[PDB]
This record gives structure tokens, C-alpha cells and sequence, in this order.
RNA sequence: AGCGA
């Protein structure tokens, strides 16, 4: 109980190609995922984010 | 999954030198919605004649 | 110890700017955080000035500091435990402290394992891993551009 | 002393061991090492490295890197549901 | 895994 994670804001970015295209060279239709992600510790006292 | 990983690495690292980059492990959530996405009786082929 | 703007020192980070005292409370205490970021990570610290020296935060790289790991570098009549398990644990424990010192007598000993005999695939990257961040310390302690700074390091192992 | 000559026995015959097919210990020792620093590299940068990638990380050649992949694959189970391949 | 009789 010394230390914590945790996470908010999920954010995407753009897709990395378009339908056509990854329809033709077999790419998956996808765009990333961005989470800030906050590491704390308890006893000391910080955020990692 | 990825939060047992975290949370068993989370005691075995040092403190005061990791970070959420350090401790976060994406690779079984890609490989959940992979194992999803494919080969899943529900994400059926688009039956599109 | 630190106002804003300060190009302040934080293990293991590096070098990092204060961007703002934040006064985000907790439990009703209005802590005197301070926001810090570095470049190479992309990730915002907030420490509170209390404890600032107790988590560590580093100063401008003492000038000494530099003569000193060099001293260290040059070290000489070094010798390591006859196995080398026990020599790997110890060394590895002596890069796990960060130390300025301690990491320059890790890369000068191995450079000079490595220019004698050719070592081991775990041992090339042991010497990887302290070089950039020993490379990176002196770059940003002499300010001196990270590919210059490895040049004079090169320089000094030979002496 | 017995912590070391255990360790040393588990792993010679879990290598021996292992496989259908038989590996022996230095290319197994091998494997395991561009397992590991593949593993550390995916944690690391996020992305799955390239054969050059881990010829160079591991200063040895990408053909060498092609054939460690090769020899690492795993025989496939002729029984299965789908029914079974050997249909 | 999906489908026709």
C-alpha cells in the first residue's frame, strides 16, 4: 500500500492509413491508443506521469 | 492480465527508479483484442454477397 | 533551493526545467509542489520543496565532478573477483547505485576487460547501457554535445 | 553449493527435454538470449524489432537471426479442433 | 468458424 498506479484520458490519434489502402495491402484499420498513465508513491510522495 | 503483471513486477523493482513506462506491459491487451478481432465466433466474415 | 527556470539536475533523469511551484493541496495542505520535466522521457514530476533533497534532486553537475570520474576512468591497480558471477553481480549492483563514480569505474574497467580479451553479449551491453548514460552525464554536465562528448571520453580511456 | 548444482541439472535436462526435437544447450542458450532482448526491446520501444535489428543488437548476422527463428519453431499438434488437420 | 439441402 506503499505505492499506486493509475490511468485517465483515453486518446486516439489519427488513423495510420486510409480504408482503401489497408483494404489492398492487408493492413488492419487501426488507430493508436494514448493513456496517461500516473504512477504515486505513498511514503514519499510523487506522480510519474 | 496486464494489471497482475504490473502489480507482481510493482513490488520485485526497485522503487525510486521505475516509471509506468518501465511497468506497463501492452503486449497482452494487443494480444487480447487481436485474439478478439480474429478467431472469435462472433467476429464473423462480412457476409456480403 | 530551486525558482523557476532552473535547468535542475534529477537522478535519473538528467537535467529537467521547472516549469512552476504548484501549490496543489493534499489533506488540506497547500504542499509546495514543484512541475518538472526532462526531455528525453516526456514525463511531468511533481516534488514537494520539503522533500526535494530527500528524494535526491540533483544541482549543476559539480565542476569536480568531472576531473573526479575522469580520475576514476584513469583509475589504476584494478582488479575483480575471480569469478566473474560475483564480478557481474558487484558491478551490476555498482551501475544500479548510479553513481557518478562508481559507473566510471564500471565502463573503465570493462573497457579495459574488453580491449584485453573480448568478453560476452551480456557484458557488451552491461558497458552499452553505462556509457550512454555516462556519455549523456558528461554531455550535459559539460554541455558539450553528446557525439563530442563521446569523442573526448574515447580520448581519456586511451590516456 | 546445492542451489548451483540443482539449477545447473534442472536446466541441462529441461533443455534436452524440451522439444520434440532435440536442441542442444548452446543454441538453446542463444534462442533464449534473442528471446529476451526481443521481450526487452518490445517492452522498450513498443514495436516487434527487424532481423537486422537484433543482428546488430546481438552482433551477429540476420541470416544467423533468420535461422535461430527458423530452428526456434515449435512442431504444430496434428490434433486440433476445427476437427483435426490431419483431415 | 461460417453456410446449403
Amino acid at each position: 500500500g506503499s505505492m499506486s498506479l493509475s490511468f485517465s484520458d483515453p486518446r486516439f490519434d489519427d488513423v495510420k492509413a486510409p480504408v482503401d489502402e489497408c483494404k489492398d495491402k492487408d493492413m488492419t484499420y487501426a488507430a493508436p491508443l494514448f493513456v496517461t498513465a500516473e504512477f504515486i508513491n505513498n511514503n514519499t510522495g510523487e506522480i510519474k506521469s | 492480465r496486464m494489471e497482475r503483471v504490473v502489480r507482481e513486477r510493482m513490488t520485485t523493482q526497485d522503487v525510486e527508479a521505475i516509471t509506468p513506462q518501465t511497468l506497463i506491459n501492452i503486449r497482452p491487451v494487443v494480444a487480447a483484442i487481436k485474439e478478439f478481432f480474429g478467431t472469435s465466433q462472433l467476429s464473423q466474415f462480412m457476409d456480403q454477397n | 533551493i530551486f525558482k523557476v527556470g532552473d535547468t535542475v539536475v534529477y537522478p535519473h533523469h538528467g537535467a529537467a526545467l521547472v516549469e512552476a511551484i504548484e501549490t496543489r493541496t493534499i489533506k488540506g495542505e497547500q504542499k509546495e509542489y514543484l512541475v518538472l520535466k526532462v526531455a528525453q522521457g516526456d514525463l511531468t514530476v511533481r516534488v514537494p520543496a520539503e522533500n526535494a533533497e530527500y528524494v535526491g534532486v540533483r544541482d549543476v553537475v559539480g565542476q569536480e565532478g568531472l576531473d573526479k570520474v575522469f580520475q576514476v576512468l584513469r583509475a589504476p591497480h584494478t582488479e575483480e573477483p575471480t569469478n566473474w558471477s560475483r564480478r557481474y553481480k558487484a558491478n551490476l549492483e555498482k551501475l544500479a547505485s548510479g553513481d557518478v563514480n562508481k559507473v566510471a569505474e564500471v565502463v573503465r574497467d570493462l573497457w579495459r576487460r574488453d580491449q584485453e580479451r573480448g568478453l560476452s553479449a551480456g557484458e557488451k551491453r552491461m558497458l552499452a547501457k553505462a556509457r550512454q548514460i555516462l556519455v549523456g552525464e558528461l554531455a550535459l554536465a559539460e554541455s558539450t554535445d553528446d557525439a563530442k562528448a563521446e569523442t573526448i571520453l574515447d580520448e581519456v580511456l586511451a590516456a | 553449493y546445492a542451489t548451483w548444482w540443482i539449477r545447473q541439472a534442472i536446466t541441462r535436462a529441461m533443455a534436452d527435454q524440451a522439444r520434440t526435437i532435440r536442441i542442444p544447450v548452446h543454441m538453446v542458450e542463444v534462442i533464449n538470449k534473442l528471446g529476451r532482448i526481443q521481450r526487452e526491446l518490445l517492452q522498450d520501444l513498443g514495436r516487434e524489432p527487424t532481423p537486422e535489428e537484433l543482428a546488430k543488437e546481438m552482433d551477429i548476422t540476420p541470416e544467423k537471426v533468420l535461422e535461430i527463428q527458423q530452428y526456434a519453431r515449435e512442431p504444430i499438434s496434428l490434433d486440433q479442433t476445427i476437427s483435426q488437420l490431419g483431415d
